[PDB]
């Protein structure tokens, strides 16, 4: 229940390391899904891959 | 991010590869050279479009 912006990503540059395995990472913004759950996290640098 | 099918500030805005693109992608490290103090102004190239 909010509104999703993505394109303030492309604007300023923030994440150093963004990848979408599901979908399109240009696309998030144009097409929406229902129930978003983000889990946050922080690991070793060669514990990511 | 210089390959085709690539997403970037560099893809996107100064330089970009069809996603059909038929070629070879080089690079090598002019860095004993072109690295001149603090910076090189004479590589410019588009941040924001």
């Amino acid at each position: 229940n909010c509104v999703a912006d993505y394109s303030v990503l492309y604007n300023s540059a923030s994440f150093s390391t963004f990848k979408c395995y599901g979908v399109s990472p240009t696309k998030l913004n144009d097409l929406c899904f229902t129930n978003v759950y983000a889990d946050s996290f922080v690991i070793r640098g060669d514990e990511v891959r | 991010q210089i390959a085709p099918g690539q997403t970037g500030k560099i893809a996107d805005y100064n330089y970009k590869l069809p996603d059909d693109f038929t070629g070879c992608v080089i690079a090598w490290n002019s860095n004993n050279l072109d690295s001149k103090v603090g910076g090189n102004y004479n590589y410019r190239y588009r941040l924001f479009r």
